[PDB]
């Protein structure tokens, strides 16, 4: 441990664990450097293959000309004919929850060189190989000396992904497994099963979950016109109907995915944060979840207690994919294709049956368009739902039978989360599928019928529904369609995809819309 | 003392450039250009610097090209020799009143060495290295003294001193630090001869990761680079940039015994600012004369207008008054600034307040990708502060400040603090920002044109209510705007069908080069900011669709080159159509001011700018009322 | 890149009195010597 | 190489404000509060100084705490050039620095703590946490290196010969493990422990219920990797004034292994949200867990519930969630584990609690916190 290191481990090798907290510049270090006097031309090297782990320099040039009076510290550096290796400086820490309660955390100055630099980012768990070793410099002390580590090794443990720590490369059998596993007929009640098995009755959920994993695929028009391939979806629901459950675990089975809430993380943003920095004080992105989780998706719990700051930077983000971050000195369009799965409790804290989705919930009633699907998860108190609900729990406490009964039922009939998300990695990497002329067009004869009874439904009424379907549900029930013909690896979605794409929007904000008093019959 | 090796590779890049005619063309260009403004004055001196093609260089001597790029201070000065020899060889005609020194700037394929600030690691030191990255900080463009020139009035003569550094050559001379003379060799007092001195400008930038390639989360890495006479001053901060350059070390990095490590930076030799969106560049563009005769060819149509306003959004369905709207936004009024000192605004603003998924938004994001210069900005995203200038005892530029003759596309414009309310009020009208704040009395430059999307009160728009009610904007604010275009969702079957197959048919298209099943890639656009007219994609199935860099093109031809005067035959229509519009009775969406009399004469000017046309005539101002009627009203005369 | 600043004098009052031992006073006796020295009737030194 | 003496039960014991020059370079024994602890640094003990003439290791030359020794002559070479000392072949002791404050409760009324820095060296360093009240028999000498004072003043240390505390704890021995598990078979143990909670709390039978569940806890679960259940028992308090509610948490602090105490709005000893903030002093940068982590298996006290900023809120809604801390600060982007069982105190939405109305619209805070 970083707090037992005593005197007795100097310039020995160490094995410390703890977190970066810092990671400096790379500098440049001679490793071979030729020199020439001034008073003289006389050519010499001094090569430097060991001993490069030391805040000072151990190895100076000559002082004397090394010819045999040219006077003290004659060679200057021939930068041309010299060669350079990297360097940096990490900062270990004990971890912050085996900390004293009153006490500062302890800290450790690191030093690595040549292929151990840039192998670790700030926040990363580590454990570190390395010589316990001393340099001169922990303030008023006679003889006292300021402890580092020389590291020889570096051990990153599993940490946070990114759309830069992806692999994008499958081994051999690992395509061919993925591949065989793709043509199994049940793909669809496989991978609809393998969406959180714990929880109880949300099948139409769990294939909402399938579909915005695998999410539409993208369109570049000519126009440069981007058309957005992923899937939002939107969870309204009575508390304790394991909505959260169902978006931590997305965030686990998704292959890069940040989980927050409405407010944010304790200290981690929601949206693009741009800060000044530390020590340069300069413009750069702090974070934000839908930064971070670029490239994949973001389950944000308690959408509804969100701040407004936050409101038009996600509703930027979900339509066109990009947050447009413009302050004094930095003007920038990030990136953020993420899918976004939010789940938010009725203003009321149980849905209110005789009022419509909208006036029942905290934020404005348009939000409800920005999504692709709403399910309304209300809650039956119906005691043959109660009962088995209960039984189900009980197995999950100490009742160990979900956890055998889902092993055995990986055997053809459930997938493991990293098999999974490896399986999401490369559909979303492999596949883009189209849509057939037919399929297109009764996808917008489906449209017109709904839009239609909309319009018949709000015409002899006053207001307006408070779920309305809108042109960005019709590009919807497209993703749903490309999702589901990418989870087979098809190129082309036909007209089984179309029919399952109708039949779950007709589950979700066709049933939300059925509580509506206007968007009802 | 002459080096054999370097006579070889000055003779090596004189065959090389030799054989590729276009370097002594680029240089007898610039020594007749420099020579005939010269004698005309007894505008600018074009720089001594030729840009060279590594893909040339290396089709012709391979090993000179890799070492060039590995090895550059070996290959680099013998090439600058041989570019300054060949130069004095073809300068028969000397300028009025070897010698004149020649730099060389790459341009092409790097291979690895093209970097970025966080892969520039020091394996890459002493290597031709091209660095893409956002410029964060730009030093004092300071003059450095190369040559001191003294007078001895003792014994009235004139000498000289000539100082070196380790930056002004790439490789490593041995330093001769010459002290400044104050005196002659026998005692003489000398003068400084300022004005005989020669002065050398000097800058020295940071260049850092750019934030869209830059990991999110994690601290920037930064590199810093050094311009010198005339590579200073080609950027500000804020600009996305990819500067070529010998990644150099400098120093002893603390082994010479009086640092942690060597001082690194990178010797500029060339400079290019990109351009990205909703940044400060602008998108200059190559016009080649085929270009310009398509052009030209096009605007001699009678309806080249609908032409350019239907192929500005084709995946777009409908909006065809918003679409002619942004284009004459595009194009815009000419600016008048009168003798006195007053201002008349030649920029055109446009609003759009509208139900959810009307495409207010990716009209927003088609400008903002299309536009020369175009700044995306989100209502409370930004603030004043970042939407106007900030004190920094310096000033940093907001968002309408580096928009500065360009286009700012604010999305959620109702979702807007009245703080920031008000200085867009400012921004709109008199295209100035005042700051008068910390001590800094300063009038920034605003001549930006506005887009914005808006909702209305409760989301949707009420047919029943009147728009003053549905808006919730102040109505001064609403006046700076020139084009107010309110658009409702209406369910209509005719309309329903039709946008759905157009919404299919734009997400079933395909890339020329591209498989059925194959996910497209993106890259991010990253354009230097220095084949065929129409689209093959038609997703309307009809008048002839150009592509959108034609579109541009042609764009920047008619806004650079085209200036339309106003016409009495256009002034009839134009005050016809506004006395009706103050005087007629029609309960407007938008107020009628002094302003909507200007909204009609930049329109004119637009319309007269898309036909080339120099002057605007009748027709101009009859489609510009026209289209104002709409905006106001929404008649289809 | 400026010159080299001047430093110069001048008299403008009578300081301390002039000491016998100042090598100024001994320069000054010793010109008296050389000008005003005569040896019958002739100034030896001077015209020397 | 050496046996160090540590001599105990002095009779003279000294206070910090009764040295003076007469105890300079003797023995005292001091008492006080220990205030600050400043890490563990090596301290050069056999020095082997490296002749950079001919390359020759000198012999070890023994360094103590007066000052720093130097060598100016070889053997080899017999050279007196620059000398260096050779860390890889030199011998080091733990040295640390310890801020010893006096006692606030001995402090004769209307004078300030004095303070004195407490030297430890290779065997006493990380034996007294700050807080501890303990007794350090020293040396008190001058500490040596006088113009800001106008006058030739030297500061002192007290180099510690022996530290002790004056008055491990949760440890266990196989008696005890076996009287344990003896005892555990009684009939009504639970009872037992629950009436043994708060031994100066009158009655509140169900909060001392509460506490004994929360103190104990429930195991954590995992289905496959796919489910997460937490085993932590959170226990709410709502209470009227003076209903001891803030006496339940100072005994579970008292009781409790690894539990951290933190106030909606007060003493800010913990800040219930992770940060990375940069020290002023120091220079470095350190990235401090909230509360919530720093009690990672432990309980969490959290008083005056009713009143927390949105900052303490949203981070205490997210930990109880999740059971993780999320930052991206500064460049360091990490989720710390805060897998910690909250104990919270309240006071009513206005003063009293009123039965007519539901526990939701009597105090501050909402459904989804009082959910958890
Ligand atoms: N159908 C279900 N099957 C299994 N466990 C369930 C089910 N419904 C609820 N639970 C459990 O109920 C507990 C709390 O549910 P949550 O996921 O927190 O509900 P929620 O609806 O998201 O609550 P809010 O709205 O966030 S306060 C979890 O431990 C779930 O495992
Ligand atoms: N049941 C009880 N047994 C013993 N002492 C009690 C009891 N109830 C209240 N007290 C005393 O009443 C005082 C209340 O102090 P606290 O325990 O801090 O009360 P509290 O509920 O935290 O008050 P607020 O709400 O913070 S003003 C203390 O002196 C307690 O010792
Ligand atoms: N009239 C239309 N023609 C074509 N596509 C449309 C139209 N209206 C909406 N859309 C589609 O709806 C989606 C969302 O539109 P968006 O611009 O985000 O709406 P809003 O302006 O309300 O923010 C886009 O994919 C866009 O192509
Ligand atoms: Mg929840
Ligand atoms: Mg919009
Ligand atoms: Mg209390
Ligand atoms: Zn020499
Ligand atoms: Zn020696």
């Amino acid at each position: 441990p970083l707090r037992d290191l005593d005197s007795e481990h100097v310039s020995k090798i160490v094995r410390l664990s703890g977190i970066i907290i810092s990671t400096s510049v790379l500098s440049s270090r001679a490793t071979y450097l030729s020199i020439m006097c001034r008073n003289c031309r006389h050519t010499t090297s001094i090569t430097i293959n060991n001993f490069n782990s030391i805040t000072g320099n151990t190895v100076s040039l000559p002082r004397s000309c090394l010819s045999t009076n040219c006077g003290p510290d004659p060679y200057i550096i021939i930068h041309e004919s010299s060669k350079f290796i990297d360097q940096q400086f990490l900062k270990l820490q004990e971890i912050p929850e085996l900390v004293p309660v009153g006490e500062m955390p302890r800290n450790l100055t690191m030093t690595c060189d040549r292929y151990l630099t840039n192998k670790v980012i700030p926040g990363t768990r580590v454990t570190i190989v390395g010589i316990y070793s001393i340099y001169n410099s922990g303030g008023s002390g006679v003889a006292i000396r300021t402890p580092y580590i020389k590291i020889l090794g570096i051990q990153s443990d599993v940490e946070t992904s990114s759309i830069w720590n992806s692999v994008t490369m499958f081994t051999e059998e690992e395509e061919e497994e993925f591949l065989q596993l793709s043509r199994n007929p049940k793909l669809y009640e496989i991978l609809t099963n393998s969406i959180a098995p714990s929880i109880f009755g949300n099948e139409d959920i769990k294939k909402a979950i399938v579909c915005l994993l695998m999410g539409g695929s993208k369109k570049i028009l000519p126009d440069g016109m981007r058309l957005r391939g992923d899937i939002n979806v939107l969870l309204l629901g009575d508390p304790g109907t394991a909505k959260s459950q169902l978006l931590k675990f997305v965030e686990k089975v998704s292959p890069i995915a940040v989980y927050t809430s409405g407010k944010g993380s304790s200290a981690a943003g929601l949206t693009a944060s741009v800060q000044r920095d530390p020590m340069t004080r300069e413009f750069y992105l702090e974070g934000g979840a839908m930064v971070l989780a670029d490239g994949g998706v973001v389950c944000i719990d308690e959408f509804d207690k969100m701040r407004d700051e936050d409101r038009v930077a996600i509703h930027e983000a979900m339509e066109q994919q990009t947050i447009s971050i413009a302050k004094a000195g930095i003007t920038t369009v990030l990136n953020s294709r993420t899918s976004v799965l939010a789940a938010a409790n009725p203003i009321y804290g149980r849905y209110d049956d005789l009022k419509s989705p909208g006036d029942n919930i905290d934020f404005q009633t348009t939000i409800l368009s920005r999504f692709d699907m709403i399910f309304i998860v209300k809650d039956d108190h119906n005691e043959e739902r109660d009962i088995s609900i209960a039984n189900h729990v009980i197995n999950i406490h100490t009742g160990n039978a979900n956890a055998m009964q889902n092993q055995q039922e990986e055997n053809g009939s459930e997938i493991s989360i990293e098999k999974m998300k490896r399986y999401i990695t490369y559909c979303r990497l492999k596949c883009a599928p189209r849509l057939s002329p037919q399929a297109a067009e009764k996808l917008s004869s489906n449209f017109v019928t709904i839009r239609k009874q909309l319009l018949i439904n709000e015409l002899e009424s006053t207001e307006r529904s408070s779920i309305p379907i809108t042109i960005r549900q019709l590009e919807a029930i497209i993703r749903i369609t490309e999702s589901l013909a990418k989870l087979e690896l098809s190129p082309i979605a036909q007209e089984r995809h179309v029919d399952e794409a109708i039949r779950l929007f007709q589950a979700s904000t066709m049933d939300a819309a059925s509580q509506d008093p206007i968007g009802g019959l | 003392a002459p080096d054999a090796v370097f006579g070889d590779r000055v003779r090596r890049f004189q065959e090389f450039l030799d054989t590729f005619t276009s370097y002594r063309d680029s240089v007898r260009s610039i020594q007749v250009y420099n020579s005939n403004n010269a004698a005309n004055y007894n505008l600018n001196i074009l720089p001594h610097r030729i840009i060279i093609s590594l893909d040339d260089l290396r089709e012709f001597d391979r090993s000179f090209w890799s070492g060039i790029l590995v090895e550059p201070a070996y290959f680099i000065p013998p090439a600058e020799k041989a570019l300054t020899d060949l130069a004095d060889s073809m300068d028969d005609v000397p300028h009025p009143n070897s010698r004149h020194p020649w730099k060389l700037s790459f341009k092409g394929s790097f291979g690895a060495h093209a970097l970025s600030p966080r892969t520039l690691t020091a394996q890459h030191l002493n290597k031709l290295v091209s660095v893409e990255g956002i410029v964060t900080k730009t030093s004092l463009v300071r003059p450095k003294l190369i040559r001191s020139v003294h007078y001895a009035a003792k014994t009235g003569r004139f000498h000289y001193r000539d100082y070196t550094d380790a930056t002004t050559t790439l490789t490593t001379r041995i330093p001769t630090p010459a002290i400044y003379p104050t005196e002659d060799t026998e005692g003489n007092k000398l003068t400084t001869e300022y004005g005989y001195s020669t002065f050398i400008d000097h800058q020295r930038i940071t260049v850092q990761e750019m934030p869209e390639m830059a990991p999110a989360g994690q601290l920037p890495r930064s590199i810093d680079v050094i311009l010198d006479d005339d590579l200073v001053d080609k950027t500000k901060p804020g600009d996305r940039v990819n500067v070529v350059g010998v990644f150099k070390s400098l120093g002893a990095g603390g082994m010479n015994q009086s640092l942690i490590g060597f001082k690194t930076l990178i010797l500029g030799n060339t400079v290019y600012p990109l351009h990205a969106r909703s940044t400060g560049v602008a998108a200059r563009q190559m016009l080649t004369d085929f270009d310009i005769r398509n052009i030209n060819k096009l605007s001699k149509k009678k309806d080249i207008f609908d032409i350019l306003s239907q192929s500005l959004a084709p995946s777009i369905y409908g909006h065809d008054h918003i679409k002619k709207a942004i284009l004459l936004m595009l194009m815009g009024g000419v600016e008048k600034n009168l003798e006195n000192g007053s201002h008349l605004r030649g920029d055109i603003n446009i609003l759009m307040v509208g139900d959810p998924s009307t495409a207010k938004s990716q009209l927003l994001r088609f400008v903002l990708n299309t536009a020369s210069l175009a700044i995306a900005t989100t209502g409370r995203g930004s603030s004043g502060v970042g939407l106007t200038a900030a004190v920094t005892r310096r000033l940093e530029a907001g968002a309408m400040v580096l928009a500065d003759r360009g286009v700012v596309c604010i999305d959620e414009f109702d979702k807007m603090t009245d703080v920031d309310r008000v200085a867009i009020h400012e921004v709109m009208e008199q295209q100035t920002v005042t700051i008068a704040k910390a001590g800094i009395h300063t009038t920034l430059n605003a001549r930006c044109s506005v887009i914005a999307a808006a909702n209305p009160v409760f989301g949707q728009y009420d047919v029943n209510r009147d728009p003053h009610q549905n808006i919730a904007l102040p109505d001064s604010l609403l006046s700076r705007f020139d084009l107010l275009f309110v658009v409702t969702d209406d369910i209509n079957e005719i309309r329903d069908r039709s946008i759905s197959e157009h919404v299919l048919r734009t997400h079933r298209y395909l890339p020329p080069g591209y498989l059925e099943g194959e996910p497209v890639r993106e890259r991010l656009n990253l354009s230097l900011a220095v084949d065929h007219v129409f689209e093959k994609f038609n997703p309307l199935l009809i008048p002839k669709l150009v592509t959108i860099p034609f579109l541009r093109k042609y764009v920047q031809y008619a806004k650079e080159r085209v200036i339309p005067q106003l016409t009495q035959e256009a002034i009839n229509v134009i005050v016809k159509n506004y006395t009706d519009l103050r005087n007629d009775d029609n309960t407007k969406k938008s107020p009628i001011t002094a302003r909507t009399l200007e909204t009609l004469i930049r329109l004119a000017t637009a319309h007269a700018k898309v036909r080339l046309s120099k002057t605007v005539n009748k027709v101009d101002a009859k489609v510009a009322a026209n289209l104002l009627r709409f905006a106001l009203l929404g008649e289809d005369i | 890149s400026f010159d080299r600043p001047e430093i110069y004098s001048a008299p403008v009052l009578q300081g301390e009195s002039p000491n016998d031992d100042d090598n100024t006073e001994i320069i000054k006796s010793f010109k008296n010597f050389i000008l005003e020295f005569r040896l019958d009737s002739q100034f030896i030194y001077r015209d020397q | 190489s050496e046996i160090h003496v540590r001599i105990s039960d002095f009779p003279t014991i000294y206070s910090l404000r009764e040295l003076r020059e007469s105890n300079l370079s003797s023995l005292v024994r001091v008492t006080g509060v220990v205030t600050r602890r400043t890490g563990v640094f090596p301290q050069l003990k056999y020095v082997k100084f490296n002749c950079l003439k001919c390359g020759s290791i000198l012999g070890p030359f023994f360094q103590d705490s007066n000052e720093e020794i130097r060598i100016s002559f070889c053997t080899n070479c017999k050279s007196k050039g620059p000398f260096r000392v050779n860390g890889e072949k030199t011998v080091y002791r733990n040295y640390q620095r310890v801020t010893l404050q006096e006692a606030p409760g001995t402090v004769p009324p209307g004078r300030l703590p004095r303070h004195r820095e407490v030297i430890l060296l290779a065997d006493l360093v990380d034996v007294s946490k700050p807080g501890e009240e303990v007794e350090v028999t020293g040396i008190y000498k001058n500490n040596y290196d006088n113009a800001k004072n106008g006058f030739p003043v030297f500061a002192t240390i007290i180099e510690a010969n022996s530290i002790k505390r004056r008055e491990d704890v949760f440890s266990w021995t196989e008696e005890e493990e076996r009287e344990f598990r003896k005892i555990s078979r009684d009939r009504g143990i639970i009872d037992k422990i629950i009436s043994s909670m708060a031994p100066s709390i009158y009655g509140h039978r169900d909060i001392k219920t509460a506490v004994a569940c929360s103190l104990f806890g429930g195991v954590p679960k995992n289905v496959n990797g796919k489910h997460s259940i937490r085993g932590d028992i959170n226990v709410l308090l709502l209470g009227d004034p003076g209903t001891a509610k803030s006496q339940i948490l100072k005994y579970v602090e008292k009781t409790a292994h690894r539990a951290v105490f933190a106030t909606g709005q007060g003493a800010s000893a913990v800040g219930l949200t992770a940060s990375v903030r940069k020290d002023p002093i120091t220079k470095e940068w350190t990235l401090e867990g909230g509360a919530l982590v720093l009690a990672d298996k432990g309980v969490c006290l959290i008083d005056e519930f009713d009143k927390m900023n949105d900052q303490d809120r949203t981070s205490i809604h997210e930990a109880m969630e999740q059971q993780s801390i999320s930052i991206s600060k500064a460049g360091i982007v990490t989720t710390l584990q805060a897998r910690c069982s909250i104990i919270a105190a309240a006071n009513p939405n206005g003063g009293r609690y009123n039965s007519t109305l539901p526990l939701a619209q009597n105090v501050s805070l909402t459904e989804p916190i009082l959910s958890r």
